[PDB]
């Protein structure tokens, strides 16, 4: 209930990777609604070298997602609230707007307790509480720093114990990540 | 009364104690708005008594809810009354039938 | 965020030979005293988080946090520490009956606060 | 308009004492539903005709007991009389009484006969008696409406005229109560296809059809005459006494006239430090006065919004 | 009756601000001393000077301007 | 009171009982008394208040004109539990709540209740007006999804008179637009009719 | 056996029937289901439910507005309310229902008195509730006063 | 009610001075004594008074019952008969009835 | 649509669009009819065999 | 009381333009404001006086698969465009209209040949598109007389727009007088294609409807 919007700006670079949640099947969800209402921060980079696709401190109103995913990025890096570095309260240019306005949160609103009321109010929960891989289209290995060994067949044999791959079918987006043991031998 | 039921409405109103009914009647002498009074037929009757029942129905007496409780009859004058035969009606009921 | 504060600190750096200090105030004791007189003598901290039931309890203000879910220990602990509330929050200032700190309150709030540094 | 050749009323059929069937001469094409949509409505909303208001009876003080030798009780009594269908010649509010002893049916034949006053139903059933000591004996009131009225609405009416015993009933006054119509092409055999309707009533016999039918058009072209021409495109302060009986001492009177004051308003809605910029009455003259217009205003107390010439 | 404020709410800039700019004029106009500078048309005080914000004639600027000279005029 | 259903009103609009009003609302009647010389004492104003008369429904009706009335839900939840409304004056003794706000404040028209309380400061009734109006809550603050979105009754009918059959009545007929609801209400053709081909600008 | 029954009667077996408009006379398409069910009428009515207050009488600890009903009582704002209140940044209104509509006794007379005056402003001054805390807590062994 | 400051002092040092039957206990010249003020005159005491006479109990705060009785027959509208002569009666023949 | 027409246009529009959304939506649900009964839900044949 | 019914006094009627009117009644009785605005509508919808083109002969082929030669737009387009003109003719029953213009592009209703009683409201209304070159045409329209409206696939060629409105609809809004507020009020908002103002129309349908239902009454209300 403490919080509320007191600063303007922290003036901090500090703020939380987004990327899409690619587990599983497919992804859950991607980087359109995690990043709508948010405030990137300078590391906003294009994929071509030497070249940017946005400024530092930009709100990502309607159409700079739409740029973002035409470039195909799948990490931005995000100033948050947790990275405010604000005395009391937290500052108003890591919050966004995620309201019945279109705009910027003004100073003096209470996110405390706007927050910790949506997520109570859905009260509609319950009560009462390594060989099987399967791809969903084209992609690639991406071993992911994957440490290879010598193997009996023809094939590369696995010592690290974290082992992540992913599916590169056009660009950088991913399709699944496919966790693995240290004894996965490589088919591909 | 209702036009689609199960059956269970007349043993109900029966059994709820909230009518009059009729014990070791034969016919029906005098009817009023508040008295019913049947004269028992010898096959039911035994000697050293008259052989006069008399219902005393309850009007208009404030329930546990403020709600109302009245017994209105259903007899006529001069209408032979069997053992077991409702005489009245208390509230919710129409010919013995649970009627809400 | 909420759950991040309370810093126990490994290290004296002048500040205090205790523990649990909240992050913020302990941020702004290492700008005001390394930057501004002697950067030599830095405070290392550990950010421990709590849950809720805790968190909620280890505020500044006794006035809150009393009505929270336990008021006997609360109100023992404050007596006998001798502590103060200043009222900086949305309970303290329902309870007292002011002007919340937020929303149209808030120009109030600041209009006051201004005007104490003077006086 | 190229010739309407717009309806005639003929063929009215009596198919019953409470069931009619009025058939109109054949009309243009798209008139019949409107017509009939527009009779029937107005003949369902307003159609006056006679019910029961208000019975009383010796025998009981109020309507939730009992009489000794009546079947029924007081509520089955005003809920029978209510339905009781009655027309009623030119004079309104009549009261007719029924007296009857016995131990068989009491109905609406055995009352007292007016020459006002005429019964259509005389097989009704007014709550029979049973004992032969028994003898009942109410007046009932009857008069004529137009819609529906229940008791409360009459009650207003009536603070001081209200004795114990004196029931009153709700009033329905409406005798249609139901009617459906039917629009076919038909006996225009003649000239070209035109539509005739045909109205189904079923009124409780109060009311003659072709005079409803009558009726409920001349109350629809006496409705429709307001938009034939289209165009068009008290409250005051109860204390307005003169400025006389004031007790004008000695200058107060000079004062008012010099200042033009106003009967009494106006002073009112003065303040006291407004009310020294006046010339010099003196600080006593000024208590006087305020005592005099305090005793039946509270201290000069009113801020008035408008003033009224 | 005004069916939204979005005009004033442009007009002032903080959403919160209008409601005190606004109470504070509508505070003139009903203790009484001042006349609405638009055509009150059978509305309230309130929404007169809400009205009178969202034209674009009164704001926390114009309200002190007015106020001060009428103090130094005393 | 218990919670009504009335369609014909509008996104800032409620039906307050007449029964319920000039009570609430019986220090600005006075107020309103005294100020039309209509009651030059306290008792007397109390006196013509308790009479009910024609002039002080018509003073209750010009008081309570501008002056918006907020209702609450008694499971309040998330902020939208409470919204600012304008009270209309209704024969009865039910408020009359709107079918688009009734999925925000989650009601369902069976039982439920609702608390009305009115502000009376000129700074609570701005506020009432510009931060807790229902047609200033179109948006979710969870989420921010629109919160009102026909449900029930109003999805069914639109539904039904944008759909396409074969062979309807009026099949080839081809019109300006004005002239479709001159088709369907008089005669010629259906809503359902297909193949239609009509200009729009 | 439903649909026999109703051939009996010389109705239709599907039961549905054709209805016309009261209001423009205009027969519904789809024609509608009409019948007889039995309803009845449940003991929660509207004229022992509705309730209103503008001021009445108060409670002699804490000076609040009595209850539900209980002689004209009042209505009980709550800490789901006031949440409310303080995420849409309702100071002002929270203010009021916290010190005017309750236990400030000096001040619910001078808003009235404002009210009928016509000036619709509000002087705060401090709940009772909260002197009746000190009290009690000070009936401890425990200082506790307000500074400046 | 609309009174000054001087009358609102006035008017609670009054109805302080009330009885439960209705009728002020001290007479006015202690009111007056009470109040301690040199400005402060019989006159202006008998307005602040009078002004609170016509409160909604009528007759209250009346001095004795000689002008308890009369508040009420003044209020009385003219239209019903034999006021004249219990006016007269009331006025100064107060030991005539008594007695 | 909704979504849309507040995008677009802005409060106003889509708050008269909502009103007249629901007063017309309410008058040709009435005008349809739309009403339910025994028939409307039907049980496939091949139920039976599938059993 | 016995027969009073309560007669509608607030008419005040408020005009966007000339072709848009929105009337307005003082309350009536319980539930008239149906009964009153549904027979008007009605009346004024499927039978109305006017005067409107009914079909067109056009120099070419009959079917309405022709091609353009120079016109640009379809002959479906250009009925549809026809049947948008308000034409008014003074006592005659049928007449014959042609029109004959240069090839600029701008075909206008002053294009049409001038009669004695064939006039147009408003001669900027478009009948044929903006024409390629200096080829002319000839319409070869006609008009009727006749009430209300009748398609174009019984009673032949466009279409018989005789009617002379665009949209009426009402709407019934409570009222009281004094204390009781079961009562209606009735509100119109009507759209004239033109040479009629709304009022005049609603006028026209009102003593229509009352000439109507005079007949039933059999001459009642003699003094």
């Amino acid at each position: 209930q403490d919080l509320v919007v007191t600063e303007d700006d922290c003036g901090t670079h500090e703020g939380i990777m987004m990327t899409p949640v690619i587990e599983g099947g497919d992804v859950k969800e991607p980087l359109r609604d995690r990043v709508l209402g948010r405030v990137t921060a300078e590391d906003v980079l294009k994929p071509g070298t030497a070249d940017i696709l946005v400024p530092r401190n930009t709100l990502l109103h309607e159409q700079w997602c739409d740029l973002l995913e035409e470039n195909s990025v799948d990490a931005v890096k995000v100033r948050s609230v947790v990275s405010c570095d604000t005395d009391f309260g937290v500052c108003a240019h890591c919050y966004g707007r995620d309201l019945a306005r279109g705009h910027i949160i003004n100073k003096g609103e209470a996110i405390g307790v706007i927050a910790a009321q949506s997520i109570g109010e859905p009260g509609t929960q319950l009560t009462m509480r390594e060989s099987s891989i399967q791809v969903k289209n084209k992609g690639s290995i991406k071993l992911s720093n994957v440490k290879s060994v010598v193997n009996s067949s023809g094939k590369l044999v696995i010592t690290s114990r974290n082992t992540e791959l992913k599916l590169i079918d056009e660009f950088g987006r991913t399709k699944e990540s496919y966790k693995v043991p240290y004894g996965a031998v490589l088919a591909k | 009364k209702p036009l689609v039921g199960t059956g269970m409405e007349r043993a109900v109103a029966v059994d709820s104690g909230v009518t009059a009914v009729a014990k070791r009647g034969g016919v029906v002498q005098y009817v009023d708005a508040s008295r019913i009074v049947i004269k028992v037929n010898e096959d039911e009757m035994y000697p050293g008594e008259a052989g006069i029942d008399i219902y005393n129905l309850t009007k208009y007496t404030r329930s546990n809810q403020n709600t109302c409780i009245n017994q209105m009859p259903c007899v006529s004058l001069g209408e032979p009354v069997e053992r077991g035969d409702v005489l009245a009606d208390g509230p919710s009921t129409d010919l013995g039938e649970l009627a809400l | 965020r909420q759950m991040l504060r309370k810093a126990t600190i490994v290290n004296a750096g002048s500040s205090d030979f205790l523990e649990g200090e909240q992050v913020e105030y302990s941020r702004v004791k290492i700008a005001n005293r390394e930057l501004e007189a002697n950067g030599k003598v830095g405070a290392t901290y550990s950010r421990d988080l709590l849950g809720i039931t805790k968190a909620s309890l280890a505020t500044e203000s006794f006035i809150s946090a009393a009505s929270f879910q336990e008021t006997t220990r609360v109100l023992t602990e404050a007596a006998v520490a001798g502590k103060r509330d200043e009222l900086r929050g949305l309970k303290e200032n329902v309870i007292v009956g002011r002007l919340i700190p937020a929303g149209t309150g808030y120009a109030y709030h600041q209009d006051r606060m201004r005007r104490r540094a003077a006086g | 308009v190229t010739e309407f050749l717009k309806p005639r009323l003929v063929d009215i059929e009596q198919v019953s004492s409470t069931h009619a069937k009025v058939t109109l001469e054949p009309l243009e094409r798209g008139f019949g539903h409107t017509l009939g949509n527009a009779l029937r409505r107005i003949l369902l909303s307003s159609m006056p005709g006679c019910a029961v208001t208000e019975v009383e009876i010796d025998g009981v003080l109020h309507e939730y007991s009992t009489k000794e030798g009546v079947q029924e009780d007081i509520l089955e009594i005003l809920l029978n009389l209510k339905g009781l269908a009655v027309r009623v010649q030119g004079k309104d509010e009549v009261i007719l009484t029924l007296n009857k002893s016995g131990i068989g049916p009491v109905t609406a034949a055995d009352i007292t006969h007016d020459g006002d006053v005429e019964i259509v139903k005389p097989q009704h059933v007014i709550c029979h008696l049973t004992d032969e000591n028994a003898s009942i004996s109410m007046r009932i009131k009857v008069q004529r409406g137009r819609g529906y009225v229940p008791a409360s609405t009459r009650i207003h009416s009536e603070e001081d005229e209200r004795p114990i015993g004196r029931l009153l009933v709700d009033a329905c006054y409406s005798p249609v109560e139901r009617i459906a119509y039917n629009v076919e092409a038909a006996r225009v055999e003649q000239r070209t296809d035109l539509d005739k309707l045909v109205i189904e009533m079923e009124t409780n016999g109060t009311i003659d059809p072709e005079e409803a039918i009558r009726r409920a058009a001349t109350i629809l072209a006496e409705q429709l005459e307001a938009f034939v021409d289209l165009r068009d495109v008290e409250f005051d302060p109860i204390l307005l006494r003169p400025v006389d009986d004031l007790e004008l001492t000695v200058r107060s009177a000079n004062c008012l006239k010099a200042e033009a004051i106003h009967y009494i308003g106006d002073l009112v809605q003065r303040t006291e430090v407004e009310l020294l910029k006046t010339p010099n009455l003196g600080k006593k003259s000024l208590t006087e006065i305020k005592d005099v217009l305090a005793s039946r205003g509270l201290s000069l107390g009113m801020r008035l919004e408008n003033w009224p010439p | 009756a005004r069916v939204t404020v979005q005009d004033a709410v442009e007009k002032i800039g903080n959403r919160f601000d209008l409601v005190l700019v606004a109470a504070r004029r509508a505070r003139q106009m009903q203790v009484g001393g001042k006349d609405p500078l638009v055509p009150e048309e059978n509305d309230k005080t309130t929404v007169i000077a809400l009205r009178e914000i969202e034209e674009g004639l009164i704001n926390n600027q114009i309200l002190d301007v007015r106020e001060r000279q009428e103090q130094q005029e005393q | 009171s218990v919670i009504t259903v009335g369609p014909y009103l509008r996104l800032h609009q409620c039906g307050l009982p007449k029964k319920m009003a000039l009570e609430l609302f019986k220090p600005f009647i006075y107020g309103k008394l005294e100020l039309r010389g209509l009651a030059t004492t306290i008792k007397a104003a109390k006196k013509m208040v308790e009479r009910e008369e024609a002039v002080v429904w018509d003073i209750l009706d010009e008081v309570i004109r501008e002056h918006p009335v907020l209702l609450n839900r008694a499971p309040t939840l998330h902020r939208l539990g409470i919204q600012a409304f304008e009270p209309v004056l209704i024969e009865g003794k039910a408020i009359q709540l709107h079918p688009l706000v009734c999925a925000a404040y989650n009601a369902d028209f069976d039982g439920d209740q609702m608390a009305v309380h009115v502000p009376l400061t000129l700074e609570a009734q701005l506020e009432a007006r510009a931060l807790m109006m229902s047609t200033n809550n179109i948006l979710s603050p969870a989420n921010g999804e629109p919160i009102i979105v026909p449900s029930q009754d109003v999805v069914l009918g639109l539904y039904y008179m944008t759909r396409d059959c074969v062979n309807a009545k009026g099949e080839g007929m081809v019109l300006t637009g004005p002239k479709e609801a001159e088709r369907l209400y008089r005669s010629g053709l259906a809503s359902l009719h297909a193949r239609v081909k009509v200009r729009i600008t | 056996e439903i649909k026999e029954l109703l051939k009996l009667g010389d109705l239709p077996t599907s039961g549905q029937i054709r209805l016309y408009d009261g209001r423009t006379g205009e027969q519904f398409e789809r024609p509608v289901t009409v019948g007889y069910m039995y309803m009845l009428k449940l003991n929660h009515l509207v004229d022992d439910k509705m309730h209103a207050r503008s001021t009445g009488s108060y409670s002699l600890v804490t000076q609040q507005p009595l209850g539900g009903k209980a002689q004209f009582g009042g209505q009980r704002f709550g800490e789901m309310e006031v949440w409310a209140l303080e995420a849409y940044g309702a100071a002002y209104t929270l203010q009021e229902m916290l010190t005017v509509k309750s236990d400030d006794v000096n001040g619910r007379t001078k808003m009235y008195k404002n009210i009928v005056d016509g000036n619709h402003q509000m002087e705060p001054g401090m709940p009772e509730s909260f002197n009746v805390l000190l009290k009690e807590i000070r009936s401890l062994g425990i200082n506790i006063e307000l500074e400046d | 009610t609309p009174f000054t400051d001087t009358d609102r002092a006035i008017a609670t040092s009054i109805v302080d001075a009330v009885d439960d039957t209705g009728y002020l206990t001290i007479q006015i010249e202690d009111i007056v004594d009470s109040i301690g003020d040199d400005e402060i005159g019989l006159e202006e005491v008998e307005a602040v008074l009078k002004r609170i006479q016509r409160f909604d109990p009528v007759g209250v705060a009346a001095k004795d019952l000689r002008d308890c009785l009369l508040i009420q027959l003044s209020q009385f509208a003219k239209e019903t008969p034999w006021l004249e002569e219990a006016r007269l009666i009331i006025s100064d023949h107060l030991d005539l009835l008594a007695n | 649509m909704l979504n849309t027409c507040y995008r677009i246009l802005g409060l106003k529009p889509t708050v008269i669009f909502a009103d007249q959304i629901m007063y017309t939506g309410f008058a040709y649900a009435a005008r349809s009819g739309a009403s339910v009964g025994i028939d409307d839900m039907v049980i496939p044949e091949k139920k039976h065999e599938i059993i």
